């Protein structure tokens, strides 16, 4: 989204008052995390407590693995409810958003000041606390959604290229998981064809061989700040706690099917943090209800089972390809009967485009016929 | 204004004619799935019988 | 890369497009330049400069 | 027919091409230049072949216009710019560009004087700048 | 007036996808047709047999 | 806010200018957009007559710089060092005197390695001045 | 044939030796400019863009400019 | 859809390509422009003479010496310097009086 001048006096007259909440919220986002972090180095594996290295085949340069370095705390439900979960989360984006913005202040000085105004203008790198009202609020998502719509084609294309040039499916199952999943949002997904595409990217690729740029790709989808990007193993971190807590959330709605008693706009909050519900789409809860089904049934009954979710690259994939609308098509057909190149008939043609015209014209088999007998004429002559 | 373009322009037919092929794939698989159902339902010879039968005859 | 255009079979023919037309008055121009200088730098009247042992620019780069 | 131009091709032979199974194949065996199917498709042998087409005065069964609802799609974004725009853009910078060009092209081979000339008649001797101004002290 | 490959090819382009070649996705989707009438049928007596056993 | 980062973003309408675009455009479409134009890394194209034409242009153009401003610094350095060693003093000659010694000038440069040494070196006896006539 | 490095392109035939003997040939359809076609010149009978301009015309034409060029100073010399 | 090539404007896309397609190269480049500019970037008079002109150097007119006069007359004005100072001379005021009554 483009900045505007009332989006700056929105956010001016809602600084102070932002900060405030901001601070609030820190608190809060800080005792739920303190129980979270005491939970995970108490009761979780040792690899996952101890950090296990996880290096690349190739370059041997590490990084988070799924299956090691992501932990699913299954009893989290006694000491941290969801709500408290997706408000961890919330916080977290509006975190890193503003503490991006304070190391910029940091770094340099007052010149900061008419970027901040720049900053300011636009709500797509403001926190949600500056939002006093439900309009404010509406606005908000609206430049977020923008800003996903914006970013996650680039990744699902770079994904599918990526994949499609260098390697094919296996079988055929897996060859229309790969075509279906990446479909535009108007039509509907059947996660249990899609899923075996988790499988073959495993074999491909896994999230512990990310590259750099699908890395950027990713965050920019997922409302992270981008700059300074740095190593891939920040913002891999970062999106690792995100999903981590995600999963956490999702399985403890399972177990307890939450979504069921969950209200309508909580239900389309939940969905929207998993980007699978944009809020410019208008859907009702029987939609919510269907995306959401979708996802847990993409998830898989490993997940509840083991705590093991698909592949991260294949899930934020599909769960983005929400956000890939149908190319747009403005114009009556009536404009494909115009032409486009009314200003060359004032040329004409040519000595060598009249020759053209001639030789594969509708009587091209005649030339033809006239030039080969002459031709076989005169060869015959030679000899 | 001149490299990217012209790699885009030589692109476009090899994804037009993949999209296509796509297009005929999904409509072939429609096609594949329609099966028609014929039903069997009791005959009704049976039914007579049993309405002789509880006639007495 | 050479692939195609109008080529005139023979001189008569430059003058059936313009480009080629074109063409044909700058080679007259190459060509012509030469008897030029033939009959402008092998005159009778052409005299060389008396005092050309006095400067010369194989002692100015020496 | 009209004179206009067609699918670009590159200057290449589509019978050969890597990616020659793109291109439809008409009657006669000679592969299309464009996506779009040809009937009077043709190829040409200077120093490498390549292909061609020739427009034509063709009649096409036209299936009756369909409604608006079934093939426009209203996901316009604000950032998102047609190829037509695009190319009007484009059209108009680059005819400002060449007449720029034209005019510093003008000037520099035909106005603009050599620098350092021996007699001093044209061009500049160069000159000193940013000398200091108003600082007696820096003495 | 086909937005779909305008779109596809300008992001592929955009991300370092320079080349215009896809021999394994053409591989994979080089011999689809629609099929023939008899080809149906016997899809359909297959997806018969199938549901009935 | 103040300067959009976006193309869409118009300053002019979609028709300003459009006949004399549309003629610069018709301009170059008519030759390039063909079929046998196919470049070589965008800067060979396929079209002989496009040779036929910016060959001779260039050559036309280049060739007027050199003569007018280039060589034009050696003919009269070689006009003052051999007449005085001051503009005023060229200035003296007549015209006819300027173009003898231009056209001598001209001579040297094509005779260039390839010819009579003659012309700069003073064979002994002879009695033209010399190089100090003027110190 | 070829003017120095420029080769004229050829088409290649498309029709058989049976479907190309079913042929009929009618020139009468053909335009004025291609009767009697001849591959080997065919602009023959094209037409010359500027009546009464021969090719020789133009090549005299920049003898003459590099004539002017090279004599122009002779008879209009001016000083330094 | 977004691509940078063909929305972000021509500024915007030359600061995205040389620092996220691109940076290390640049880096490189603005490190040798600093070396050029630090190292590379003097020209003496007398190799100004030798190679600085086209034809050769005009001693008949001396041009450098002319461009450093008006550089030297310009910098005294402009600064009010008193190049009759002892230090500029190395002797005093009337000295130079003698000197100018004797020569
Ligand atoms: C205006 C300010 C100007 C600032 C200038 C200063 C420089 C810039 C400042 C910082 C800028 C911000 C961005 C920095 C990069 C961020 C990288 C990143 O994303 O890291 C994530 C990463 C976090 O990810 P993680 O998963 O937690 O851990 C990484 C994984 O282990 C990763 O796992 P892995 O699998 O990748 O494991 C490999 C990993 C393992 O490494 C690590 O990641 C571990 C941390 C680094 C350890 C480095 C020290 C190693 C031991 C050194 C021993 C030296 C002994 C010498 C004894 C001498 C005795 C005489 O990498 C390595 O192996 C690399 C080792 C380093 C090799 C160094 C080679 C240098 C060659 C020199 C050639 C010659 C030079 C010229 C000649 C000199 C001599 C004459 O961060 C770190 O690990 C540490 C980040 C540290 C950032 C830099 C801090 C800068 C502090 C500056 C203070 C001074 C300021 C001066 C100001 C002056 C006035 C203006
Ligand atoms: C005055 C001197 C200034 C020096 C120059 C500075 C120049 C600017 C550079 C930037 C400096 C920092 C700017 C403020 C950032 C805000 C604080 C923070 O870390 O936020 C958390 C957050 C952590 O991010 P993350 O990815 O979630 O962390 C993953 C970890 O696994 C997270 O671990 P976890 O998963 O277990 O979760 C823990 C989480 C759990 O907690 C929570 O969730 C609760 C919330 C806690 C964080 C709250 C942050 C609030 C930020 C907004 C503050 C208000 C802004 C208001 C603005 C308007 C004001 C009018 O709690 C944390 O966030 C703790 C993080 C670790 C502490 C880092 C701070 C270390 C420095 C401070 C101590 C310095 C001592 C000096 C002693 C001197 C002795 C001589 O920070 C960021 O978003 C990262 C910074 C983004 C900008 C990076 C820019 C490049 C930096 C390069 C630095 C290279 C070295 C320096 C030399 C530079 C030369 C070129
Ligand atoms: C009070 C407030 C509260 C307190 C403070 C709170 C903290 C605030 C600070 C933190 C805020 C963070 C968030 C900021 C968000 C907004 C950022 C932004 O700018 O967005 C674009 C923003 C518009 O954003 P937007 O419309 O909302 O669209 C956002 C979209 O989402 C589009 O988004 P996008 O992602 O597509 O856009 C991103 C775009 C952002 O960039 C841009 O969009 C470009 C912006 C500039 C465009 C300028 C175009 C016009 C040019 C005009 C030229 C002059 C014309 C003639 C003037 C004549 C005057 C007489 O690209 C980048 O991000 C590129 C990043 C490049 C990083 C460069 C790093 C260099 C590192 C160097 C290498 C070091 C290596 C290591 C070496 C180590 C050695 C040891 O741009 C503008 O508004 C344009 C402003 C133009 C101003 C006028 C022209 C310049 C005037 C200069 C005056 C100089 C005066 C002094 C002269 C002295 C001479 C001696
Ligand atoms: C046709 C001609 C047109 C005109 C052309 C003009 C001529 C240009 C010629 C050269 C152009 C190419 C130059 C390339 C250089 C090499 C770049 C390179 O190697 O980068 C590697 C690498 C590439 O960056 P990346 O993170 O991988 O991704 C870059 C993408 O653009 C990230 O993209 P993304 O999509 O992933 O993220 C988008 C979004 C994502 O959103 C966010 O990230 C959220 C918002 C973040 C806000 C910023 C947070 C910063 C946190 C602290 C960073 C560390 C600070 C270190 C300490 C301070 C050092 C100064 O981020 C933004 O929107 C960024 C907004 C930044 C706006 C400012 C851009 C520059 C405009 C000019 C302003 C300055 C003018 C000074 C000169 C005039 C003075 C009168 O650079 C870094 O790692 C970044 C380090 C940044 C350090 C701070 C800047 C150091 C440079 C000196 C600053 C001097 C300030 C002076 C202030 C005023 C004094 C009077
Ligand atoms: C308000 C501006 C900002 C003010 C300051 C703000 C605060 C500080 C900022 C950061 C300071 C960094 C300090 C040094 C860090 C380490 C590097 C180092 O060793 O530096 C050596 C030296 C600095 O000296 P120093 O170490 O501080 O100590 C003094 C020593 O005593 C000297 O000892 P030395 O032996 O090294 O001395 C030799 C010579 C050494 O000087 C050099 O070698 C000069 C090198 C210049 C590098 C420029 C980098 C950027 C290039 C961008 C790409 C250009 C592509 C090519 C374009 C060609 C056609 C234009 O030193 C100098 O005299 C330094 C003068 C530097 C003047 C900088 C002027 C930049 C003009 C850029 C024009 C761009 C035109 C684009 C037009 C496009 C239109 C469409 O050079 C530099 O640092 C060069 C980079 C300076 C960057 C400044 C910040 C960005 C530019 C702001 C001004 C923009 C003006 C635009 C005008 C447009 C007109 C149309
Ligand atoms: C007729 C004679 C002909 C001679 C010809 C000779 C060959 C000439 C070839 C020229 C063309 C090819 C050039 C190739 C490139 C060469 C590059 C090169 O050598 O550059 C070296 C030079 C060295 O610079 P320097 O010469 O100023 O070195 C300073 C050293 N002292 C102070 C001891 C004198 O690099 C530069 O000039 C650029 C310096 C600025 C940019 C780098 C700054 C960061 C430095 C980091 C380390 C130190 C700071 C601490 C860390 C950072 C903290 C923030
Ligand atoms: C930000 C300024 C705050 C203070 C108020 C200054 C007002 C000065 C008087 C201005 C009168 C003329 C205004 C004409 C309309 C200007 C429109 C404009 O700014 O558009 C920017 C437009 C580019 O737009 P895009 O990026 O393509 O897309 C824009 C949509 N996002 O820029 C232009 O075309 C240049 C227009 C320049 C207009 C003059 C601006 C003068 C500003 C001076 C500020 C300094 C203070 C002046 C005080 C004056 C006191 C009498
Ligand atoms: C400038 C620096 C800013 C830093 C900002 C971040 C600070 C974060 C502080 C977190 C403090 C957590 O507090 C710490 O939790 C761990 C884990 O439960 C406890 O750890 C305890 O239980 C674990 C798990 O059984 C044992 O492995 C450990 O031996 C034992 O001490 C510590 O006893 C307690 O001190």
């Amino acid at each position: 989204m483009q900045g505007s001048w009332s989006v700056l006096k929105k956010n001016c007259s809602n600084f102070f008052p932002g900060l405030l909440a901001f601070a609030q919220q820190t608190q809060e986002a800080y005792g739920i995390w303190l129980r979270i972090y005491n939970r995970q180095q108490k009761y979780g594996p040792t690899d996952f407590v101890e950090q296990s290295e996880t290096f690349s085949p190739d370059y041997h340069k590490r990084f988070h693995s799924q299956d090691k370095n992501m932990w699913v705390d299954k009893e989290l439900c006694t000491e941290v409810s969801q709500k408290e979960v997706a408000r961890l989360m919330t916080y977290k984006l509006d975190m890193w958003r503003m503490a991006h913005c304070a190391g910029a202040l940091l770094a340099t000085g007052g010149y900061a000041i008419p970027f901040g105004l720049f900053w300011l203008a636009n709500d797509t790198w403001v926190p949600s606390s500056f939002n006093l009202t439900g309009e404010e609020l509406r606005a908000w998502r609206e430049a977020q959604d923008l800003y996903r719509y914006r970013s996650a084609p680039s990744y699902l294309t770079d994904t599918k290229w990526h994949f499609d040039f260098h390697a094919y499916p296996w079988n055929e199952t897996q060859e229309r998981a790969w075509d279906d999943l990446f479909e535009k949002n108007d039509v509907r997904r059947d996660p249990k064809v899609v899923r075996p595409a988790a499988e073959m990217y495993d074999g491909f690729i896994k999230f512990e061989l990310i590259r750099r740029k699908s890395l950027r790709h990713l965050c920019r989808s997922m409302n992270i700040p981008t700059f300074p990007m740095l190593a891939r193993l920040c913002n891999g971190t970062r999106v690792r706690d995100y999903w981590n807590l995600a999963w956490c959330e999702d399985y403890m709605v399972i177990t307890q099917r939450l979504h069921e008693s969950m209200t309508d706009e909580e239900l389309y909050d939940y969905a929207w943090r998993r980007y699978l519900a944009p809020y410019d789409k208008n859907l009702n809860r029987e939609q919510l209800m269907e995306r959401v089904e979708d996802y847990f049934e993409f998830l898989g009954p490993d997940f509840v089972a083991h705590g093991k979710a698909p592949n991260l690259v294949i899930l934020t994939n599909y769960v983005l390809g929400y956000y890939n609308d149908p190319a747009y098509l403005e114009g009556d057909i009536s404009e494909l009967d115009k032409n486009d190149y009314d200003h060359l008939a004032s040329w004409g043609k040519d000595a060598f485009l009249r020759r053209l015209e001639f030789e594969n014209g509708p009587l091209r088999d005649q030339v033809e016929a006239h030039t080969q007998r002459l031709l076989a004429e005169r060869a015959a002559i030679a000899k | 204004d001149i490299m990217v373009p012209s790699f885009v322009y030589n692109k476009l037919p090899v994804i037009h004619f993949l999209q296509e092929k796509r297009a005929e794939q999904k409509l072939r698989r429609v096609l594949d799935e329609t099966y028609t159902e014929w039903t069997e339902e009791l005959d009704q010879a049976h039914v007579t019988d049993a309405i002789t039968r509880s006639l007495n005859i | 890369m050479l692939l195609g255009g109008f080529v005139p079979r023979r001189f008569s023919q430059f003058n059936r497009d313009p480009c080629w037309m074109f063409f044909i008055f700058s080679v007259g121009f190459w060509l012509g330049e030469y008897p030029a200088m033939m009959i402008k730098y092998n005159a009778r009247d052409l005299v060389y400069d008396p005092h050309r042992y006095v400067w010369s620019h194989h002692d100015d780069h020496h | 027919v009209g004179n206009g131009p067609t699918f670009s091709t590159g200057g290449e032979c589509m019978n050969t091409c890597d990616i020659q199974n793109a291109f439809p194949m008409n009657d006669r065996g000679v592969r299309s230049s464009s996506p779009f199917q040809e009937p009077n498709t043709a190829i040409y042998d200077s120093y490498l072949a390549w292909t061609y087409f020739q427009p034509m005065d063709v009649h096409i069964e036209k299936l009756p216009a369909p409604e608006a609802k079934y093939y426009q799609r209203h996901t316009k974004k604000p950032w998102d710019v047609s190829s037509t725009e695009l190319t009007e853009i484009q059209s108009r910078k680059k005819y400002f560009q060449t007449l720029g060009y034209l005019v510093a092209f003008i000037y520099l081979y035909f106005l603009m004087p050599k620098e350092k000339s021996f007699s001093g008649l044209s061009g500049p001797d160069g000159h000193w700048i940013m000398l200091p101004k108003g600082r007696p002290e820096l003495f | 007036w086909c937005p779909e490959v305008r779109d596809r090819a300008e992001l592929e382009v955009d991300i370092t996808g320079w080349q215009w070649w896809s021999p394994l996705e053409e591989r994979r989707l080089l011999p689809v047709r629609l099929r023939s009438v008899n080809e149906v049928r016997e899809i359909m007596s297959k997806t018969q047999a199938k549901k009935s056993a | 806010v103040l300067f959009s980062t976006y193309r869409s973003s118009r300053l002019v309408s979609k028709e300003f200018l459009h006949g004399p675009v549309m003629r610069f455009r018709a301009l170059g479409e008519y030759y390039f957009q063909r079929a046998w134009n196919g470049t070589l890394n965008w800067a060979l194209p396929g079209e002989y007559r496009l040779y036929a034409v910016m060959i001779p242009f260039i050559y036309f153009y280049h060739r007027w710089h050199n003569d007018h401003t280039l060589d034009r610094d050696h003919v009269e350095k070689a006009m003052i060092m051999r007449w005085g060693g001051t503009l005023e003093d060229v200035r003296k000659l007549s015209a006819k005197d300027q173009l003898r010694v231009r056209c001598f000038t001209d001579i040297e440069k094509l005779y260039s390695a390839y010819g009579p040494k003659d012309t700069y070196l003073q064979p002994p006896g002879d009695t033209l001045p010399g190089k100090d006539f003027y110190r | 044939y070829n003017m120095l490095v420029f080769r004229d392109p050829k088409r290649r035939p498309q029709l058989s030796e049976e479907e190309r003997a079913k042929v009929v040939v009618n020139q009468a359809e053909w335009p004025e400019e291609f009767k009697d076609f001849d591959p080997d010149d065919p602009y023959k009978n094209s037409p010359e863009i500027i009546k009464g301009m021969s090719s020789w015309n133009l090549f005299l034409w920049g003898v003459e400019c590099a004539f002017i060029y090279q004599f122009y100073e002779l008879v209009f010399p001016k000083s330094i | 859809v977004y691509t940078r090539w063909k929305c972000d404007r021509l500024p915007v896309f030359q600061l995205k390509l040389f620092t996220q397609e691109y940076p290390m190269h640049a880096a490189v480049g603005i490190f040798t422009i600093i070396f050029l500019w630090k190292h590379m970037s003097h020209c003496s008079e007398e190799t100004e003479r030798k190679y600085g002109w086209w034809a050769g150097y005009p001693y008949w007119r001396d041009p450098i010496a002319r461009r450093n006069e008006t550089k030297y007359k310009q910098m005294i004005i402009n600064n009010d310097v008193d190049i009759t100072h002892p230090k500029w001379t190395g002797c005093s005021v009337e000295q130079l009086e003698e000197l100018s009554r004797v020569v």
